């Protein structure tokens, strides 16, 4: 029937994109090699509504393309090219900025005769690339064909880590920038390697810096809180008393449906800065005692679990008394 | 007008019907044609917005809709169910009706034309005639079920036809072919209504010289070569092969009302069909009651498997297409269904099913007197024998000993019987009946008159087969027991499976509960553990897990939720969460093992409030299977001792497939809560007795029971002390070692070792274990398993050594229960010689005080030993090998050996010694010993 | 060509056929002299026509059951006139992917890719389904080899093809249909076309162009 139709070309339609899908799209993928197999036998964050749209609209002006690569990097969904089969970068970018989209820049010298990427031809692209953004990115287009093969500059070394903290990103937003050793604040792209990754001071840990900005390097073989840090991680005020915090939240009016519709150990994990990776990996390493829905008392069997605790008690005890 | 139903069956055209095969009193056979519906469940909203209006609608009450979608849940506030209750009604519909948002619709048009006119599939009526008009003779209409079939009478008795069958075919290849091979004789076994048992056997002329059909007519024999030329009276007839055939085609076409056959739908139904339209161009022609549709034989498949992957094997079973009410039933199939044997030829069944005992009379050279007796040995026992032996010819002593007869006596009480076999020198000998060691395609090449009436007897007595295994497995009874249990018709009681059974008594309840279930939306499914593998008393559960499911109320309809964890701190806060609200005992937290990770709590929260529709099923199963079991206990006549038995295993069946049955994913009974609960709550009560049960006892009245009796899921105040008071006699000293069960036997290692001092011991300890220590309905019962019954693995893998409720002078017997090495199309040589290596074997393993250092050197120097005397020697004969061919290389350290006698056994000779590792207590001349065996 | 005992005496077969072939001879033989005691339709002349086509350059296979009792050809579905019942009927049903309406013959023997197959060789002329008892082995053996060459199977039947899985010792895509010769052709509620083709995507197969069979 038609009805089967649909799911079949929807089978076919996703398993050619496998490499931009979503984790429903994967599902839907294994569900339908499922439902064809016993009836034949054989990411990033969210972009706007606003910008929705205007996507639906841009991703029809060339329908060689099969996604839309937007860089999520520091609470900003910047892109760095449209793959589109047919469609020029530059005027997918004119459409963007008629859209109110943030497009790249590109400042280089370009050759006439194609030469190998060296220390020169990467160091100098990236100092040349005038792009006051941060990204290692060394950027080009090459007329002919649509593959991507991005260069880029560094050096691997070891360094001497400063805190587990934060650096201002935003309006009352510190996201966490863990300060290098000579004193700059890193610039940390993913979540992954953005949250608390190797929260470890003082640690010999290994790099991949360069003289200004740099990029985490991960291990080849073996592998600071308060009531302050809880009002500016929910945005609502600066803040040192639980009675100021429950009031300023009953002021929200979004705010309260925020807190409603999230755990305690989240909200007491993510307004900390480790929200789950190691964490419970740590939390089930230790042994617990509790008592009125407030821990007391913890063994283990990373460094912000004291304060952890003393800033869980309290937003327990916050959503206790405004629930 | 009173009549007794036999069978429901529906008319396959274009009009749906339904017909009802009944006796009356008198042994006439009436036929009843009822319209045949659809039947749709639809609320009063959805009723009155019909359209068009539906040709019948009967009201059902204010019934209750539940939501039973299980919903995981992070945090302790769990939304209660989502239960309607709405004025439901019934739509019977003639054509099939596409409508939307109706529920109940998992069960099939039959259980509601049975439930809603309130009829049960077997009863016995008397029919208001005042509906039934006719339509032709032997027909009767009835538009009105529901006032025709009111006034429902007792059980009375009535007469039945039968039909057992079997031919043999020529052949030279494995399997004969319908187009080169035609079929030799053919037998019958044929049972009027009267009670006339006339069995005969029609042998193919065209196979025979004329000069010896002349000297069988001479003989005995009749010849026909017409069809009204025949008459069943005579026992031997002479015919061609067209009018066989026709003889055949002439009694498939009646009314009877079985046609029983081992392996008839697949061979014998099908050659008859074939070979009949290659001969004569002609069909077997099943006319409907109403003589207004024809079918012709046809044979056809039906795949059984509820989930089939990908190149496997699935039992296809063969059917008749009949239309007439005759239940062609095929024994082969039935029975590898409904048990589990070692083979399915119908030697080896029959060899395992007609047993008796028979004590030499009168030894003489090549033969052997034999007399079997109903107060020598089993009662019963001797009586079926005696009516297995006036047919048969072949009679299997003990084991490999295969004589034919020579002289029968059929005695008012036992049996008498003469065998062709040498000497033997044991006064008592075990005859089971049937092997028939005969070359029957050697016996082809030199067909002739002689050889032709010796494979008529073959024949006759392979038909007679079908009905000694018909009546010896009951399914005459267990047909209509099964047909009232299970509300379907007493042809579809063997045809399917749990998930189509359970729906006649679950349909039945949903009606007074009131309850309909419903989920809108998809179940996942999350992997498992399908069987247990595990390696003294037995005391075992009283049927475990539809306790468990009524103790713990579980139930799709009755979960409060799924309080799932995350990772630690959460689950503790959660636990102190779930230990103030919903307190015991009217909930009852259970830890389910976690569905996906991360996930480290998975507590399910059971209801103990409302008795849900699973544990109230349950509960009707089992008290109806209780009273049936009281009810036979006290039956007087050997017909109600039959009938009772039947309900009995029928609910015992019923019962015992609900647990699986929600486990599994397509079922009405699905709920992936309780099916992992309890199987979590039964682990913890076998766990639970297994703790205390370690417990010593001396100074009678100690039995410490090793821990105290602390009830599980929550403290009951029932008296909590480890030291017990018995009732036995004073001065004892006995251990009960460490216990293992796997989750319906607990094995405790009494430290006694004998008989007639663990018997008492143990049925006074049983009724100390379940007044005592167990709470609410987790009964427990005894049996002994005498002087170390080899335990070499799982269940199915020890021998019999019985020893149930007597031990003084009682007869104990250890032959065998393995159905692990039984089988052939493996050696023949070096094994079986178990049967002289057992009684060193057993006798290894039944001492206790010399057991160890005899055990340890008799492995050693034995098998040592026997690898070199049979590198030397060359003296096992070849007779078999009774393990469920191969060549190997023995130049370095049809079955015929070789020049070196290392060839091939190299291999079993250590997979037996690893075998038998698991019933000793040793743990450094055992493990070395087996690493010094590789040498 | 192997020379088998009665008619047509010898079958000329193609060069694809011959790992099947040798045991269809035994097989054809022990059910030879039943067969020809009627005269059948297609006549013993024509019985293994289609095994002159090769399966090489081939991936679907439109199983009939049985040749039209009215003088079929050997070769199912054709039409010497294209006044038959069921193939102006599937050609009819067919022109609305291809968006055409003119044709003078519609015969799947020229579509390149697919395959006309009768299940049973034969039938005997008026009569349907009346020589499966005859031909039950080779049919089986038959499209058992012609499923190891080609990937896709769609039965044109509803309950003729049932166990179509159990009569096929290997693992390959069964479609299956429902039989057009029934009332309004049941062709229109199921769009079993194009259905081919989105299952010739999963591993690269070009999609059937059901037009590459129209007469022009």
């Amino acid at each position: 029937s038609s009805a089967d139709l649909t799911n079949l070309k929807e089978l076919l339609s996703l398993y050619k994109s496998l490499r931009f899908s979503d984790s429903v799209a994967i599902e839907k993928y294994n569900s339908l090699v499922e439902w064809g197999t016993s009836t034949y036998w054989k990411n990033s964050f969210q972009i706007p509504d606003e910008i929705r749209s205007a996507c639906n609209k841009v991703l029809d002006s060339d329908n060689g393309i099969d996604f839309l690569r937007f860089v999520l990097l520091n609470n900003r969904w910047i892109m760095e090219d449209a793959i589109s089969k047919y469609q020029s970068p530059v005027n997918i970018f004119k459409l963007a900025s008629e859209y109110g989209l943030n497009i790249p820049n590109y400042l280089e010298i370009e050759i006439e005769e194609d030469t190998l990427f060296d220390d020169e031809l990467y160091s100098i692209m990236e100092r040349s690339f005038d792009d006051t953004f941060p990204k290692i990115s060394i950027s080009y287009i090459k007329l002919g064909e649509l593959k991507r093969q991005v260069v880029d500059f560094f050096k691997f070394s070891f360094m001497y880590i400063e805190s587990i903290k934060v650096d201002r990103i935003g309006d009352n937003i510190f996201i966490p920038s863990v300060i290098t050793k000579s004193g700059k604040k890193i610039l940390v792209k993913d979540v992954d390697h953005l949250i608390r990754s190797k929260v470890r001071e003082h640690t010999f840990v290994k790099v991949k810096k360069k003289n200004t900005f740099s990029i985490l390097y991960d291990y080849d073989g073996n592998g600071i809180a308060g009531l302050k840090q809880l009002t500016n991680k929910l945005d609502i005020n600066e803040c040192a008393t639980v009675d100021e915090l429950v009031d300023e939240i009953n002021k929200s009016g979004t705010v309260k449906r925020k807190i409603k519709n999230q755990s305690v150990f989240d909200l007491s994990r993510e307004c900390l800065g480790y929200p789950e990776a190691d964490f419970i990996t740590l939390v089930n390493n230790m042994r617990f005692k509790i008592e009125n829905c407030k821990v007391v008392n913890f063994n283990i069997e990373y460094g912000n679990f004291n304060q952890f605790v003393s800033i869980f008690n309290t937003v327990t005890d916050v959503k206790k008394r405004l629930f | 007008m009173d009549v007794r139903c036999i069978n429901w069956f529906e008319s396959h055209g274009e009009n749906r019907f339904l017909y009802l095969k009944s006796r009356c009193r008198n042994g006439e056979t009436v036929f009843i044609r009822f319209p045949h519906y659809f039947y749709y469940v639809v609320t009063d909203e959805i009723y009155q917005s019909l359209s068009p209006p539906p040709f019948n609608a009967r009201p059902m009450g204010k019934m209750r809709t539940i939501d039973i979608d299980e919903t995981i849940s992070y945090n302790l506030d769990i939304k209660d169910r989502k239960c309607s209750v709405a004025d439901m009604w019934l739509i019977e519909e003639p054509k099939k009706r596409s409508i939307q948002n109706a529920t109940m619709d998992e069960f099939f048009n039959i259980s509601w034309f049975y439930i809603s006119n309130g009829i049960s599939p077997d009863g016995c009526y008397s029919l208001d005639e005042q509906y039934l008009t006719k339509i032709n003779n032997g027909c009767y209409h009835c538009d009105d079920p529901r006032n025709c079939f009111a006034k429902e009478i007792p059980r009375f008795d009535i007469p039945r036809s039968y039909l057992f069958l079997d031919i043999e075919c020529h052949f030279d290849k494995k399997f004969p072919s319908v187009f080169i091979n035609p079929i030799s004789h053919t037998s019958y076994c044929y049972i009027d209504l009267s009670g006339k048992r006339l069995l005969f056997t029609l042998i193919n002329e065209e196979m025979l010289t004329e000069q010896e059909i002349q000297e069988a007519v001479d003989r005995g024999c009749l010849r026909i070569q017409s069809l009204m030329e025949m008459d069943y009276e005579r026992e031997l007839v002479l015919c061609s092969e067209i009018v066989l055939l026709r003889i055949a085609k002439q009694l498939l076409e009646l009314t009877f009302d079985y046609v029983v056959t081992f392996n008839g739908h697949n061979f014998d139904l099908r050659y008859i069909t074939n070979r009949l339209e290659l001969l004569t161009g002609e069909k077997i022609i099943f006319r409907s009651p109403d003589k207004k549709e024809a079918v012709h034989l046809c044979i056809y498949e039906r795949n059984q498997s509820s989930h089939k992957g990908v190149c496997g094997m699935a039992n296809t079973t063969f059917h008749v297409n009949n239309n007439n009410g005759t239940i062609f039933f095929d024994l082969y199939s039935f029975i590898q269904k409904s048990e589990k044997l070692d083979s399915y030829k119908l030697d080896s069944i029959s060899k395992n099913a007609f047993s008796c005992m028979g004590k030499v009379l009168n030894r003489g050279v090549r033969e052997m007197t034999f007399i079997g007796d109903d107060t020598t040995d089993a009662k019963g026992k001797a009586d079926t024998f005696a009516k297995v032996l006036t047919t048969g010819n072949y009679v299997t002593v003990d084991e490999d000993i295969i004589c034919k007869v020579i002289r029968k006596d059929i005695l008012e009480n036992g049996f008498k019987v003469v065998l062709s076999c040498p000497t033997l020198p044991n006064d008592i000998y075990k005859l089971s009946f049937g092997k028939d060691d005969i070359d029957l395609a050697q016996m082809y090449k030199d067909y002739n008159l002689n050889i032709a009436l010796d494979m008529a007897r073959y024949c006759i007595h392979d038909a007679c087969l079908c009905q000694y295994l018909w009546e010896y497995y009951g399914v005459e009874t267990k047909t209509d027991a099964g047909a009232a249990t299970y509300v379907l018709p007493q042809s579809m009681v063997f045809e399917y499976r749990a998930s189509t059974i359970i729906k006649g008594p679950l349909l039945k309840l949903l009606l007074e509960t009131k309850t309909i279930l419903v989920r809108s939306e998809t179940k996942q499914k999350f992997p498992y553990e399908g069987g247990k593998v595990f390696a003294v008393l037995i005391f075992d559960y009283n049927s475990l897990y539809p306790n468990v499911c009524i103790f713990g109320n579980l139930s799709p309809e009755t979960l409060v939720g799924v309080v799932v964890s995350t990772n630690r701190l959460e689950e503790e806060i959660n636990n102190q969460l779930l230990l103030q609200k919903y307190p015991p005992p009217r909930y009852i937290t259970v830890h389910c093992e976690p569905r996906l990770p991360n996930l480290i709590s998975e507590i399910a929260i059971f209801d103990r409030s409302i008795e849900g529709t699973i544990p109230r099923l349950l509960r009707t199963f089992l008290a109806e299977r209780a009273r049936y079991k009281k009810m036979l206990k006290q039956a007087t006549s050997s017909t109600e001792k039959a009938i009772y038995d039947s309900m009995q295993y029928t609910y015992k069946i019923v019962a015992n497939s609900v647990y699986g049955l929600m486990g599994f994913r397509n079922s009405a009974l699905y709920s992936y809560a309780s099916a992992k609960s309890c199987t979590s709550i039964g682990r913890r009560m076998i766990l639970y007795l297994e703790s205390v049960l370690n417990g010593a006892e001396l100074s009678n009245g100690m039995l410490r029971f090793a821990n105290t009796l602390s009830n599980p899921f929550y403290m009951d105040d029932r008296d909590i002390n480890p030291i017990v008071k018995t009732s036995l006699p004073i001065d004892y000293r006995f251990r009960f070692r460490s216990v293992y069960g796997d989750t319906d036997s607990v094995f405790t290692e009494i430290d006694s070792q004998d008989v007639d001092k663990s018997i008492e011991i143990a049925k006074e300890l049983e009724r100390l274990i379940n007044s005592r220590v167990l709470f609410n309905n987790f009964k427990i019962e005894f049996e002994a398993v005498y002087k170390n019954l080899i335990m070499q693995s799982k269940k199915k893998y020890t021998t019999m050594k019985y020893s149930a409720s007597s031990n003084s002078k009682s007869v104990p017997e250890r032959i065998n229960k393995g159905t692990s090495e039984t089988r052939r199309d493996v050696s023949k040589f070096h094994k079986n010689m178990i049967k002289t290596y057992k009684t060193r074997l057993s006798e290894m393993l039944s001492e206790g005080r010399m057991n160890s250092n005899q055990v340890c050197i008799d492995i050693l120097r034995s098998l040592e030993t026997d690898l070199r005397s049979e590198f030397d020697s060359r003296s096992s004969p070849l007779e078999l090998f009774m393990l469920s061919a191969y060549i190997c290389p023995a130049n370095v350290p049809s079955f015929k050996l070789g020049s070196n006698q290392r060839i091939f056994y190299e291999v079993y000779f250590k997979r037996l010694t690893s075998e038998i590792v698991n019933l000793l207590d040793n743990k450094v001349l055992c493990i070395s010993f087996f690493q010094r065996m590789f040498g | 060509s192997v020379t088998i005992s009665h008619a047509p005496y010898t079958i000329t077969y193609h060069d694809d056929w011959e790992p099947v072939m040798s045991q269809l001879v035994e097989f054809y033989n022990e059910v030879a002299s039943w067969l020809l005691r009627d005269e059948t339709s297609p006549i013993p002349d024509k019985f293994f026509i289609q095994l002159k086509q090769p399966l090489r350059n081939k991936r679907v296979c439109v199983c009939g059951i049985d040749p039209y009792p009215k003088d079929g050809t050997g070769v199912p579905f054709e039409s010497p006139n294209f006044t038959k019942k069921s193939i102006k009927e599937i050609a009819s049903s067919i022109s609305r992917l291809t968006g055409v309406i003119d044709y003078k013959g519609y015969n799947l023997n020229i579509i390149d890719g697919v395959i006309p197959w009768n299940y049973y060789l034969s039938c005997k002329l008026g009569e349907t389904k009346s020589h499966a008892i005859y031909w039950d082995k080779i049919s089986k053996l038959l499209l058992q080899h012609i499923t190891k060459h080609v990937s896709v199977l769609y039965c044109l039947g509803k309950t003729d093809f049932s166990n179509i899985r159990a009569k096929l010792e290997s693992p390959v895509t069964t479609i299956v249909g429902y039989h057009p010769a029934a009332r309004d052709h049941q062709f229109e509620k199921d769009r079993s076309f194009e259905i081919i083709n989105v299952l010739l995507e999963l591993d690269n197969k070009t999609p059937i162009n059901w037009a590459q069979g129209f007469i022009y």
